[PDB]
């Protein structure tokens, strides 16, 4: 089906604490597989996925550069930034990139991105058309006329066109049996009693990948969505991800009620009830 | 500047077991900015080895980590999180729930 | 992999 890749980058100033903090992540779907963090020692780009560990050492040294390049950048945007502002050289400021493409089951682009945030604001974003960009403010307008002068654009575009689609397919073919397949959720419901006659019933979706899911209840075949309690998605913390679904119940009424599961895993979605 | 306040989960990894090797997770998501303290708690004092992820954020830059410890559940012990940040009028405490 | 830096903001 259709893929992205994304790589996420942190800069946060510390001033009176050391030098800018750079952290970067490289995503491929809901998959983590590389990353950097300036505070590590003797920092270097690192394997966060079985299926990258493979590539050699030139790989992981010339990543290693761009990012030490890219941290280096940011430190010196970090101080032009706080300049358009007019802000104190002792408050901690943040800069957040994000970047990366999407391609059809084809293969093939469909979209490129190129985004910042400034203490947590959009600050600028590359168009669709990957040749200008949008600022939020005054400021963003400066970093605009310098990147147009730079012709900065070319840049992303190159990337997004070549490398960013390239490298996302290899990665799919190298780590296909992780990413092109998905893994169904661990299933049960557990009963709790809250009252003297009520008892929260909840469903339970424990390991799957990737992310997307739905958890309904139903009573009797009845949508009983405006009365469930979803928790957020949440990593379980070896790359696949955990969810449940409550309902407060009569006590003895419990197999009225039907849990729907829906996940790519699930080749035909799954109904639970309590056991 | 915005600043935006830490959600907070406590779980852990598989279904509890007492006496059954397992994993503490606290999941701190929708901050900002990025400066954040948590530690995991036994019996209401701090567990020396957690690990953390690496930093990543959602579509409106909210930051999001994940800390974690292997632990054995047990039926007397109580684990929490502990979550500081400048959004927080103080320390805020989740227990560890083993039903949720 | 990741794309090469260039300018400042």
């Amino acid at each position: 089906g259709s893929h992205s890749m994304r790589y996420f980058y942190t800069s946060v100033s510390r001033p009176g604490r050391g030098e800018p903090r750079f952290i970067s992540v490289g995503y491929v779907d809901d998959t983590q597989f590389v990353r950097f963090d300036s505070d590590a020692a003797s920092p270097r780009e690192e394997p966060r996925a079985p299926w990258i560990e493979q590539e050699g050492p030139e790989y992981w040294d010339r990543n290693t550069q761009i990012y030490k390049a890219q941290a280096q950048t940011d430190r010196e945007s970090l101080r032009n930034l706080r300049g358009y502002y007019n802000q104190s050289e002792a408050g901690s400021h943040t800069l957040q990139s994000m970047y990366g493409c999407d391609v059809g089951p084809d293969g093939r682009l469909l979209r490129g991105h190129d985004q910042y945030a400034y203490d947590g604001k959009d600050y600028i974003a590359l168009n669709e058309d990957l040749r200008s960009w949008t600022a939020a403010d005054t400021a963003a307008q400066i970093t605009q006329r310098k990147w147009e002068a730079a012709r900065e654009a070319e840049q992303r575009r190159a990337y997004l066109e070549g490398e960013c689609v390239e490298w996302l397919r290899r990665y799919l073919e190298n780590g296909k049996d992780k990413l092109e397949r998905a893994d169904p959720p661990k299933t049960h419901v557990t009963h709790h009693p809250i009252s003297d006659h009520e008892a929260t019933l909840r469903c339970w979706a424990l390991g799957f990948y990737p992310a997307e899911i739905t958890l309904t209840w139903q009573r009797d075949g009845e949508d009983q969505t405006q009365d469930t309690e979803l928790v957020e998605t949440r990593p379980a913390g070896d790359r696949t991800f955990q969810k449940w679904a409550a309902v407060v119940v009569p006590s003895g009424e419990e197999q009225r009620y039907t849990c729907h599961v829906q996940h790519e895993g699930l080749p035909k979605p799954l109904t639970l009830r309590w056991e | 500047m915005i600043q935006r306040t830490p959600k907070i989960q406590v779980y852990s990894r598989h279904p509890a077991e007492n006496g059954k090797s397992n994993f503490l997770n606290c999941y701190v998501s929708g901050f900002h900015p990025s400066d954040i303290e948590v530690d995991l708690l036994k019996n209401g004092e701090r567990i020396e080895k957690v690990e953390h992820s690496d930093l990543s954020f959602s579509k409106d830059w909210s930051f999001y980590l994940l800390y974690y410890t292997e632990f054995t559940p047990t039926e007397k012990d109580e684990y929490a999180c502990r979550v500081n940040h400048v959004t927080l009028s103080q320390p805020k405490i989740v227990k560890w729930d083993r039903d949720m | 992999e990741p794309r090469s830096p260039s300018h400042s903001m």
